């Protein structure tokens, strides 16, 4: 079929609306969850923009178009993101009148243009250049988690997220690579969350009581088994013939051993004394008399080892991933500042801890392993995005859309073309910015309209960004509020909401294509 | 949506109406299930078996609704069960019935967070006044009454009368055993239900009871090795050729005698690896019986999970098919490994005492499985409710004294405590009346005649309401003391937990 | 068991004869070519049986037309016998197969 | 079996419909349509190219609009978009009246007539370029990719396209072609900058080699191509039975070794320290260069060896006995196998063939060049039509609205039946510059009339609107220009179904 000119873009319209509805609150801590049953069919709870998209399965083009461009954003904030839908129809709805009044959708993207511009010359103008201090990190840091959870929730969890970027940052890496494992753990409760500047392992291997405290970890890693097998045939040796089965029999106990004194060497070599816990890791099995014959010297063996951990392990302690064991001094198997597998539940998660250089920091939430536990495992690394934000740009400004006022008056103000084939695009531009902040109060409390007059007479007033208080409805000072826009994560938005509206404005015939 | 796309069911007014709504589904029959309960249900879980009961949880995880509402807040209630044996039959019931007070602020008109937050520092202030409202602590595990006198509170939100004779049978179960300090055990404890003698019949033999026919002769020795085996009898006869059983005339001969020499090493090698009972899922061989006669190593001639799995729990064995020589792994744990009949039936005995890890196991002779299952029921959860692991459990009214207390303690406070919060604080103070409405439900009167009555008892805890026409003219029994009391940990809970599916399962329009 | 087999070796038996007297039956219309141009150059036996005989031209010549008969019945004989057994052999195999398995 | 003035309105119900939004997806002010798939897959685009494939084509017409745009995307590639425009015009003006009006001929007829007008007209405002300057050539090659829209790296690939297209520049039929496009090469090379990228003498054949094909660095010495009439002789004149058996090795092999020999030792004679054989290739002729004490290549394409003869320059002989560098492997030569990335490159250089340098393409990635490559692919079709065509003409309604006062003057001097085509025809122009109009926002006809105005007196020389500024402009002083070829091809041949569609009144089967 056609929907022809003016149909094409009453569809792309009212897509935008709708779910611009749902996310007036998925943002702030006004901010709704929504949860996701026909999205699989499993029991689905998510707050954040790009996420709930691809979550749900999603049959409307635009939408199905919008979770891939909000994505590049959501790559970078994560938060923002569950505001960037609003903007983006919304300045549908102020253009699209305009060509309803009659106009070019042409001249009102065009019209867009320097307006954006100014808004990124504003975005400049409005950028608060501010401290790495983990304050203003905390801040930045719950802002994102005060919109994705529970202020609470984004108090708790700060810490640990504001507190890995420093030793991220200690790296003096501009962002953040690792130190981004999370680990959920079992738990009654989600309150548990903790923060290991070293690695947690999961397993004590099979065997209690190694000497599986240890203050002193030299780290191997070793992705290669003390047990391949107990039994006549190989591990990956298999044989239903009967004369090969014969001939594997005798050595397949020993090579166990082999590699099983080989520790028990590596241990007395590393260490020269059971003292030192020795931490033998591996990715996969490890027999129990080997870890028998380790454990009773002292040697911490851990078995069923993960890859990420391998990779984690290697990097924190300066640890070594190993296809054999044979004997090797301390340090070229790396080490852990502290080495302690910790049960709870059944499982005996180590904790390796304080790794030398411990470029990963495992940030442990201990719950109930629901969608729930998942459902605080994004804000953190979500959060982290913004922080690393914070991290990437000293300069940051009150949220509570501050700037949106600040921009629209301003961006409006004047007539950056001094025109009206662009200003009726900045016309329409300027407008869409205030549909956040106002609904935000709107929705937190007092209606659009009080808080708009307070917070742009207030601007006009300050040229402080002054942004609305999203448990009364009212503006306040964003920055003394902590609600923090980064100029990374505010800035992509322009970038976004302006450039997919541009080319989805201009469409006439839309058919079946195929 | 309005577009094709937007995957969901849950939103806007289906959320303000269906959810709750279909959260009030539930809760409905939860008020005939929590504390005393003349109300009965009817459930068939795919078998197709009727069952009675009142309680929520074992209905609820049968029942299968479009929504999260219902699918979600049961993990509480189940959080609940799993912390607490009771008060599951309430913990939905509240929260439903809160709920539907914002949809009310809806029409109200009052936000999200607006009804939500009231609710939530009321919480906090019901679990800051919550326990100012215990009245009571647990004492002596050791002591029957100590206990019994509790048990009950949960046996009766479950069953009303029979929780008499039980509570008494629980702590004489020897809930004791254990400190109840840090430790305690069902399994160790596990309920085994003889059908048959009486359902008052139901009796405690610390140490197994297993309804399972005592093969064999008793145990070799009794702190026997036991090596439990899921299938170590899948025949050593084989099921082959043309009969099922033999095709050549010449095959019958070797099929007969196979199975003896195999089981007689096969019951030798129980004797060889040293196994003092053997515990067989598989079969019973009469030969490998008179194996297991001649080198008297006692049998299990079949075995629900629940037997391999409880040997395999508490015994630490492990069961294993073995047409392989039985190895001691599995080995011995219980000091006194006997056989028995208990209700007259054989009756498996494994027993070793210890302060924690002795088996002091609840044996139910009944005369009804339908009923003894149900017995169980109240008496699991009754003594899951004993589980709390504080000896001194904090006490509150039991059967609910608590909510005439708060229900006067918060929206009084919840007008003080000012902003249309209050509201929702104000409208904390209400859900209160669901069991005094609840038993009254079950006991035939108003909650309003109720809690106008239990407002003028005033400041008690103790005034409730319960069954007959105490809970039902007056409203009035106490339930600080009938004898009546709950553990405040129980009821921390279930505001607590009822506090966040409710919270939460509003929150979420999509 | 023991039915299987049995019927498939004459099967294989009065085959490979049979495909021996494909080769034969070149030779046997080439020995209609070899004797016809055989004018009682060379003594001409007949090679039939054990008794090796002295023997006249057609006698030589009615034989090898006889000879083909070798040729002609050997072969067909057996496509009976190859089926024949074939059939019995392929009927007896699931069935005393799937007794000794159940 | 569907014909007459319904399938010629069809006709132009089925063309017409396409060009409509395709019209403002003229320009880089554009309007992109929305393809849903059934199976919901979502198509922006502003390219018909992609658009005809992808649309289910009602009717038997848009198989046949498909062929002539198709048709320029063979026959350039530029203004692709705009043949489909003028064609469905024609036939949409007047078509039904003057069939009502009775006759497919009189404005079949009258096609040409306004064809001519205007490559009349183009010539006098087609106005010639420099060649000589390359950035006389750049400025709209650099209109060129602004008209692509991208300044960034195709800027460079104007350049090194230009200085390619200008050596690529080179044909004689002895009308002497000015261009040829199937000398110039292009290379696909990860690592090494766009900016690095360059062209070199001859051929340069990554096509072939990505890793080691003719040694590495042959200086001087030759590449021998093989069009021979090699095939090693299992007896010595005459080819005998195959080798299925040892006595076939030992007989036949002493009669095909010494024919390798009798052949590759011609080779050596011509100086090669690589022998690349692409007939003749077999298990013996190769074998024997290592002995013949050149290095030998095997199982190639000729493609790459017609390059190459265009590389070094060179024919290609099946010449047995006479094998040389004249013959394969003209001029001293440059062999050399570099590898630019991580790939092994053969660069055939110093090349005897007239201009002729081919195109080394290194981005830093495959991607980053291939932004490059496209527009340099593009920018040689823009080059070779200044080449080809050395008038620039000016962009849009200045080419536009000059022809059609002329054709309506035509017309009018014609004042036949004719002249109503050639009002259609000079009204058809007027779309273009509309549908800039259109497409920049403004109101056109008033700048219809305006640049009727531009007409009525400048005759819009370089007068258009420029549809991004949506004004009245000069075109000179634009610097908005094209080649008359492109402009006249792509025009020629929107007249050209028009002519079909209207011819054709019995779609039948």
């Amino acid at each position: 079929e056609v929907a022809r000119a003016q149909a094409a873009l009453a569809v792309n319209i009212s897509a935008a609306r709708g779910l611009q509805d749902v996310l007036r609150t998925n943002l702030g801590p006004k901010g709704t969850m929504k949860m996701l049953v026909s999205g699989a069919g499993d029991i689905k709870l998510t707050k954040d923009g790009n996420v709930l998209l691809h979550e749900m399965q999603i049959q409307h083009p635009t939408a199905s178009l919008i979770a891939k461009v909000a994505t590049a954003q959501d790559d970078i904030t994560g938060d923002g993101t569950t505001s960037n839908v609003l903007i983006i129809g919304e300045l549908l709805k102020q253009a699209d009148l305009y060509i309803s009044e009659g106009l070019h959708p042409r001249i009102i993207t065009e019209g867009f243009e320097a307006a954006k511009e100014k808004a990124l010359q504003f975005l400049e103008e409005v950028k608060v250049s501010r401290e790495m201090d983990r304050e203003t990190l905390i801040d930045v840091a719950r802002t994102s988690l005060r919109t994705k959870v529970h202020a609470e929730l984004a108090d708790v969890l700060t810490e640990a997220v504001v507190d890995s970027i420093l030793a991220i940052k200690k790296q003096d890496e501009p962002i953040d690579l690792f130190m981004i494992e999370i680990m959920e753990m079992k738990h009654k409760s989600e309150t548990d969350t903790s923060l290991i500047r070293g690695l947690v392992l999961d397993h004590g291997a099979r065997h209690p009581d190694m000497k599986k405290r240890v203050e002193d970890a030299y780290i191997l890693t070793c992705n290669v088994s003390l047990e391949y097998e107990k039994t006549e045939v190989n591990s990956g040796f298999f044989y239903k013939s009967a004369e090969e089965r014969e001939k594997l029999v005798k050595a397949e106990r020993k090579f166990i051993e082999d590699r099983v004194k080989k520790i028990i060497e590596l241990k007395r070599k590393v260490c020269g004394d059971s003292d030192k816990g020795f931490v033998v890791i591996n990715q996969k099995g490890i027999d129990p008399f080997s870890l028998d014959a380790l454990s009773k010297e002292g040697i911490v063996a851990l078995r069923r080892a993960k890859r990420r951990n391998m990779e984690r392990l290697t990097l924190a302690c300066g640890g070594v991933a190993l296809n054999s064991f044979d004997d090797l001094s301390p340090d070229c198997l790396g080490h852990a500042g502290l080495v302690y597998e910790y049960t709870l539940g059944e499982e005996k998660f180590t904790f390796i801890e304080k790794c030398n250089n411990p470029r990963s920091v495992t940030l442990l939430i201990k719950g109930p392993n629901k969608h729930t536990l998942t459902q605080i495992k994004d804000a953190v690394r979500d959060g982290l995005r913004a922080v690393k934000n914070a991290i990437d740009d000293g300069c940051v400004v009150p949220g509570a859309g501050a700037v949106e006022v600040a921009m629209a008056e301003a961006l409006i103000k004047h007539k950056p073309s001094v025109k009206g084939r662009a200003q009726l695009g900045v016309q329409a531009f300027a407008d869409a910015l205030l549909i956040i902040p106002k609904v935000l109060a709107q929705n937190s409390g007092f209606d659009l309209q009080e808080t708009l007059v307070k917070i742009q007479a207030e601007h006009s007033e300050s040229g402080q960004l002054v942004g609305v208080d999203l448990n009364t409805g009212e503006p306040m000072v964003a920055a003394e509020v902590g609600v923090w826009d980064n100029y990374c994560v505010k800035k992509q938005l322009l970038h976004s909401c302006t450039v997919i509206a541009t080319n989805i404005l201009l469409v006439d015939e839309i058919m079946r294509a195929g | 949506m309005l577009k094709e796309g937007a995957k969901h069911f849950s939103g806007l007014e289906e959320a303000v109406y269906r959810n709750i709504q279909a959260c009030k589904e539930l809760a409905q029959t939860t008020r005939t299930a929590y504390g005393p309960n003349g109300m009965n249900k009817m459930v068939i879980n795919h078998l197709e078996k009727l069952f009675v009961t009142n309680d929520a949880a074992t209905i609820l995880r049968e029942l299968e609704v479009q929504h999260p509402a219902a699918k979600m807040i049961v993990m509480a209630s189940h959080m609940q069960e799993q912390e607490v044996g009771d008060g599951t039959n309430f913990v939905l019931v509240f929260a439903g019935a809160l709920l539907e007070l914002a949809e009310e602020l809806l029409r109200i008109g009052l936000s999200v967070s607006e009804v939500i937050e009231g609710y939530e520092i009321a919480c906090r202030k019901a679990h800051e006044i919550l326990p100012n409202l215990v009245c009571c602590s647990a004492k002596n595990l050791r002591d029957i009454d100590e206990v019994s006198s509790l048990l009950r509170t949960s046996i009766m939100s479950k069953q009303y009368g029979n929780e008499v004779f039980l509570a008494k049978l629980i702590a004489q179960a020897c809930v004791s055993i254990f400190p109840d300090s840090g430790h305690f055990n069902v399994d160790n404890i596990r309920v085994c239900k003889i059908l048959g003698s009486g359902i008052s019949s139901s009796s405690v033999l610390h140490g197994m009871v297993f309804k399972k026919e005592t093969e064999g002769d008793v145990t070799s020795v009794k702190d026997a090795k036991i090596a439990v085996y899921s299938c170590p009898f899948d025949g050593m006869i084989t099921e082959t050729k043309g009969t099922v059983l033999i095709k050549t005339a010449e095959e019958l001969m070797n099929f007969s005698k196979g199975e003896e020499n195999l089981m007689d090493a096969q019951v030798k090698a129980i004797a060889d690896t040293g196994a003092n009972v053997v515990v067989t899922g598989g079969k019973v061989a009469d030969m490998a019986l008179h194996y297991a006669n001649k080198y008297n190593i006692m049998l299990v001639r079949l075995n629900s999970k629940w037997d391999l799995r409880r040997l395999c729990k508490t015994v630490g064995a492990t069961a294993l098919p073995r047409l392989t020589p039985p190895v001691l792994e599995e080995m011995g744990h219980c000091d006194s490994v006997y056989l028995s009949e208990v209700g007259d039936t054989q009756v498996v005995v494994f027993k070793h005492e210890k302060e924690d890890g002795a088996i002091s196991t609840i044996v139910l002779r009944g005369s009804t499985d339908n009923l003894m299952d149900d017995i169980e029921r109240a008496v699991d959860d009754g003594v899951n409710t004993f589980k709390v692991l504080t000896r001194d459990k904090r006490l509150v009214p039991g059967g609910g004294a608590t909510e005439i207390e708060l229900a006067k303690q918060i929206t009084s406070y919840g007008e003080t405590c000012p902003g249309l919060e209050q509201y929702a604080i104000k409208k904390f103070a209400e859900a209160f009346e669901a069991i005094p409405r609840a038993l009254a439900e079950n006991s035939g009167v108003k909650a309003n005649e109720v809690i106008s009555k239990l407002y003028a008892v005033h400041q008690e805890g103790n005034k409730n309401v319960g069954l007959d026409i105490e809970a039902e003219v007056p409203a009035v029994k106490d339930m600080l003391e009938a004898g009546i009391l709950d553990t405040y940990l129980g009821k921390y809970w279930a505001i607590k937990l009822a506090t966040n599916a409710a919270v939460t399962v509003l929150r979420v329009d999509q | 068991v023991e039915k299987y087999q049995q019927l498939q070796k004459d099967l294989s038996k009065s085959m490979s004869g049979r495909q021996k007297l494909e080769a034969q039956l070149t030779e046997n219309n080439i020995v209609k070519e070899e004797l016809a141009l055989l004018d009682g150059s060379n003594v001409v036996f007949k090679l039939l049986g054990p008794v090796l005989v002295k023997q006249e031209l057609g006698e030589a010549r009615a034989t090898v037309g006889k000879r083909l008969d070798y040729i002609t019945a050997e072969i067909k004989r057996y496509e009976s016998q190859l089926r024949d057994l074939e059939r019995q052999s392929e009927q007896q195999r699931e069935t005393l197969a799937q007794l000794q398995q159940e | 079996r569907e014909s007459g003035r319904k399938v010629q309105s069809g006709n132009i119900n089925a063309a017409k419909t396409i060009a409509d939004i395709i019209r403002t997806c003229l320009g880089p002010k554009s309007m992109m349509k929305m393809l849903l798939d059934p199976m919901g897959g979502i198509v922006m685009t502003n390219d018909g190219n992609a658009i005809l494939r992808e649309i289910q084509v009602q009717h038997p017409a848009a198989k046949s609009m498909i062929e002539i745009s198709r048709t320029q995307d063979e026959e350039v590639g530029d203004g692709t978009t705009s043949v489909i425009i003028l064609a469905g015009e024609m036939l949409s003006v007047a078509e039904h009246f003057l069939e009502q009006q009775m006759h497919p001929t009189v404005v079949i007829s009258a096609y040409r007539k306004a064809l001519d007008d205007m490559i009349s007209t183009l010539k006098k405002i087609s106005i010639p370029v420099d060649i000589s300057d390359s950035d006389m050539m750049l400025n709209i090659i650099n209109s060129s990719i602004t008209t692509k829209a991208i300044s960034r790296w195709s800027s460079l690939a104007c350049n090194i396209a230009l200085d390619a297209v200008k050596m690529v520049q080179f044909e004689e039929n002895g009308r002497k072609e000015i261009d040829i496009k199937k000398y110039a090469r292009v290379e696909k090379i990860p690592g090494g900058i766009i900016e690095d990228s360059c062209v070199l003498r001859g051929v340069m054949i990554n096509k072939d080699v990505t890793h080691p094909r003719m040694r590495r660095y042959i200086k001087n010495p030759r590449i021998v191509l093989l069009d021979s009439s090699l095939e090693y002789k299992k007896g010595e004149s005459q080819t005998d039975i195959e080798i299925t058996r040892e006595e076939d090795f030992t007989r036949i092999l002493q009669m095909e070794e010494e024919y390798i020999q009798q052949l590759c030792e011609d080779i050596i004679q011509l100086k090669p320290d690589v022998v690349i054989t692409e007939k003749g290739i077999s298990d013996l002729a190769q074998h024997y260069l290592m002995r013949a004490n050149i290095t030998a290549i095997r199982r190639v394409r000729k493609t790459d060896n017609n390059r190459i003869a265009r590389a070094c320059g060179a024919r290609i002989v099946s010449r047995p006995e006479e094998l040389r560098e004249d013959d394969v492997g003209t001029g001293a030569g440059l062999l050399e196998i570099k590898k630019i990335g991580d790939e092994y490159f053969t660069f055939i250089t110093d090349c005897k063939d007239p201009k002729a340098c081919t195109i080394l393409l290194r981005g830093a990635s495959k991607e980053i060049l291939s932004e490059v490559e496209r527009n340099l692919q593009d920018a040689m079709q823009v080059c070779r039509n200044v080449l080809l065509d050395p008038q620039l003409v000016p962009g849009g309604g200045a080419s536009e609205m000059a022809v059609a006062h002329a054709l309506t003057e035509k017309s009018k001097a014609m004042t036949g039946v004719e002249q109503w085509p050639y009002r259609a025809v000079a009204q058809a122009l007027e779309v273009i510059p509309r549908t800039l109009i259109q497409n920049c926002g403004a109101s056109t006809i008033r700048l219809l009339t305006s640049l009727r105005a531009k007409h009525t007196q400048e005759n819009c020389e370089t007068w258009g609107v420029n549809g991004e500024t949506g004004t009245l402009v000069d075109m000179k002083e634009l610097g908005i220009w094209e080649p008359l070829a492109v402009k006249l091809q792509t025009y020629k041949t929107a007249v050209e179904t028009a002519v079909l569609l209207l011819r054709i009144d019995d779609i039948v089967s």
